[PDB]
């Protein structure tokens, strides 16, 4: 401008803005699809469910024994079924609109809890502290996934986009969140590119929390 | 309690843009008041040139309004002037001023010389006047300093950096070619000098050139 | 461009004298959008009166403002030395803010010769090679004075520069300086030079003066 | 040195000052040229209107209505309406270089916005510390262009140099600054690459805080 | 030296510097005086100088 005003930089500075745009809409909507709590409070409280049970399944079948994990289990972990009843207990009383008495359970449960433990509250402690990663765990695998599929559709199309597979999508899009970007991998489609940045932006920022824990697991079973 | 300072090129080649950088302290150019450009031309004629204020709505004056551009870093405290392609008429002095209520302008800047020309810009040489082998016309002594040779336009010139002022006398910059003379009188007592030391300090900005020349008597 | 006229161009009053100015509009200004400016002698602008008859900050009370509609009139007093300069008034009313062509005021003192004082190149500048012989002419009054440079009893005209300072606030004078410049060696080559300074004050001229040959 | 000095160890340590200096100097100049407060104080904060201006008309076109989405919103925020309209007389009081009134109305307002609100400041915080979100957005892809741009002129010529568009030269920088690096993009001049270690080592550093930001923006709608 | 060339003016650049940064050149004139009462192992002087600046 210290010369009668650049031309160049006018005609372009808003060609960017209308780029950037585009992401910022992606993002933006991005962050709005894994926000939604009703759709993703669900889809991701349940992913995790069905982590567990699938998980819990395999230890068990390492054992030859089934139902035989299912006893060792209800056994070392005690506290685990005069629980579960009172899990009942409870819930028959609420079913019956008999909240005064839930309210009694409820308490007469954290005295009962209290009593039997003191190592214990770090048993349920270090426990619920785990099912917090596993709800981490989806909700960024989640969102990963979002720009996997989204790469999906623009890039599905394309002529050998190398993009081929719904799980190649997500190939990419866990290898760009990461940062390894291998390029075995790579959109292809000046669009799908569009919206490789604002996978990368999300993807990253993201994986970013999860590894940041994941890092801090790491600390505690090398210490 | 406040104060404003122009500053930036002395000069520029016809049709380019002239620029400046007033950055005031002692008050926030973003709280309120308007801040506006002020030149005043070689005929000593003021013209208003436009403002920016306090929320940064410019409002220029209607003749300058296809050249001119203020524009401000609220971080720095700063405003700036922007005007393109400056002629021979655009030379004048520029300073910024705060308007006030009602448009008052109470707090005007040290005032910025700015000469549009082809001209060479030249370093000024400064001697020493130290009077005559003799010259006791009384119980008062004068001395002076010679700056010439310069441009553009202005020189700064003060008298033991400045702690001394009183029977001082600075005579306009008179222009010869397109290289400017300037000289500069100061009178003191018999006894005052050359008991105690008195020095020219002489300052070309644009040159760049920054000398304190003392004055001894000599033979 | 609601232009604004000063009236008059030119003003000099006397110590204790009253005086007032004047700045008429083309169109009409608000009262409050009617400020005077004070510009010293190489200085910027002093707001001196704002809203046409609020004084401004430092402003003694021997100045005041008045007027309305498309006529406004400064007023002082009394004037006095510190009064030397211009006066500007500035509207508000359209786009464009304007100011008008100033008023000068230079006090009348009492006729008072200068006081001349002579100086010979300066061992600096001859080395570099040149020879500017300075002559000053200080606090004298009126302004109108007149140098004439001589070079061995002989009238010089060839390279003189004359600078005036503008009237002086302290005791409303003028001075002046003129330097006569030589090459060092048309310097080198005549013996006496002197410069004369005639002026209302006397008939016959002050005069200083050197011969290069020093103690 | 400790062998009557060596000689391979004088030759070369000059010689590699010689190469960072470059560097030292292309950063530097990217750091002066998004530093420019009139240059870069006007271009990102313009893009930034830009971005929301061509955002919030999009979220207004996936409505159907075009000036139905408008009156939602001036009725779902109610504020956003008397608040323009102090905008507009501020703005008249202060076009009239009345000040001192504009002194007071700016005041009455901050009276007028405390009361009608304490659950508000919160809204207005919580929209203030999004728009400084949108703001880095553009200072750091910004950055990221130039490294992108200036690729492009020192890549541009040679032949097959895989940085054709001036987009391609982005995406470059882009997947560079993001250190996923996925290589389908190369400089190939020996010269191009003496900049890409500067664009890598500003759009990394800068593309950091980006997504160090969006990464907490992210630890907040998990939490 | 290339924020120099980018000028035309390569001393002009150096100029401009000593000027805009004034203390640069009395504290260049201080090194060098420091320098040569080092020099001379006259360090009861330079512990004074170096004082001498700090305060200055």
């Amino acid at each position: 401008i210290g010369d009668v005003m650049e031309h160049p930089l006018v005609e372009l500075g808003v060609s960017y803005a209308a780029l950037l745009s585009v992401i910022v809409v992606v993002v933006e909507c991005t962050m709005q699809l894994s926000g939604e709590y009703l759709v993703r409070l669900y889809l991701v409280d349940l992913i995790l469910v069905i982590i567990l049970w699938a998980d819990y399944a395999y230890r068990a079948y390492k054992s030859g024994d089934p139902a035989g994990y299912v006893k060792k289990t209800l056994y070392e972990i005690p506290a685990l079924v005069p629980a579960g009843l009172l899990a009942l207990i409870e819930g028959h009383l609420a079913g019956l609109g008999l909240f005064r008495l839930v309210r009694l359970l409820r308490f007469l449960r954290i005295l009962l809890i209290i009593s039997r433990g003191s190592k214990f509250l770090s048993a349920i402690a270090d426990a619920a502290d785990k099912i917090r990663f596993y709800h981490l765990f989806g909700a960024v695998m989640l969102t990963v996934l979002y720009g996997a599929f989204a790469i999906y559709i623009v890039e599905y199309p394309d002529p050998n986009s190398s993009i081929k597979s719904v799980f190649d999508a997500l190939w990419w899009a866990v290898v760009t969140a990461t940062t390894v970007g291998y390029g075995d991998v790579v959109p292809a489609t000046p669009i799908g590119k569009v919206i490789g940045i604002a996978v990368m932006l999300t993807g990253i920022s993201a994986l970013t929390l999860l590894i940041g824990t994941v890092s801090n697991m790491f600390q505690k079973i090398l210490v | 309690d406040v104060q404003l300072q122009e500053s930036g090129p002395g000069l520029v080649k016809p049709s380019q843009s002239l620029s400046l950088t007033c950055t005031v302290t002692g008050y926030s150019i973003t709280s309120l008041y308007a801040w506006n450009w002020i030149r005043q031309f070689p005929g000593n004629k003021l013209e208003w040139m436009g403002y920016i204020n306090y929320s940064g709505y410019t409002s220029y004056n209607p003749s300058l309004k296809s050249r001119i551009s203020i524009t401000r870093d609220t971080s720095k405290n700063q405003f700036f002037l922007q005007l393109h392609s400056v002629t021979t008429e655009d030379t004048a002095t520029y300073s910024c001023t705060r308007g006030v209520d009602y448009f008052a302008m109470d707090y005007w800047g040290q005032g910025a010389s700015v000469t549009v020309s082809s001209a060479k810009t030249t370093a000024p040489s400064v001697y020493p006047l130290a009077p005559v082998c003799g010259d006791t016309t009384g119980s008062s002594v004068t001395l002076g300093c010679l700056v010439k040779g310069y441009f553009p336009e202005p020189v700064t010139l003060t008298w033991n950096s400045g702690s001394l002022s009183s029977g001082v006398h600075t005579f306009p910059a008179l222009l010869q070619s397109d290289l400017y003379t300037l000289s500069s009188s100061v009178t003191v007592t018999s006894n005052t000098w050359p008991s105690q030391s008195i020095t020219c300090n002489v300052a070309h900005p644009a040159s760049s050139t920054k000398v304190d020349k003392k004055i001894v008597p000599r033979d | 461009e609601n232009v604004l006229t000063q009236s008059p161009a030119i003003m000099s009053p006397s110590p204790g004298e009253k005086v007032t100015m004047t700045c008429r509009a083309r169109s009409s200004v608000s009262s409050s959008y009617l400020h005077w400016y004070q510009q010293k002698s190489g200085a910027s602008p002093k707001l001196w009166i704002y809203s046409t008859s609020n004084l401004a900050s430092g402003v003694p009370a021997r100045f005041s403002g008045s007027g309305s509609g498309t006529s406004y009139s400064l007023t002082i007093s009394s004037v006095e030395a510190e009064d030397t300069a211009t006066y500007y008034c500035q509207q508000y009313s359209g786009n464009p803010w304007t100011f008008g062509g100033g008023t000068k005021l230079e006090i009348k003192r009492a006729d008072a010769a200068p006081t001349v004082s002579i100086f010979p190149p300066s061992s600096e500048q001859l080395t570099s090679g040149g020879a500017s012989v300075v002559c000053f002419l200080n606090n004298f009054y009126p302004k109108d004075i007149n140098v004439k440079w001589k070079i061995d009893g002989s009238e010089r005209q060839n390279g003189v520069l004359n600078s005036w300072t503008d009237q002086d606030s302290k005791d409303s004078t003028y001075s002046m300086s003129s330097t006569l410049t030589l090459t060092k060696d048309e310097y080198e080559r005549h013996n006496s030079y002197t410069c004369e300074a005639t002026h209302k004050t006397s008939t016959s001229p002050i005069v200083k003066s050197f011969n290069r040959n020093e103690c």
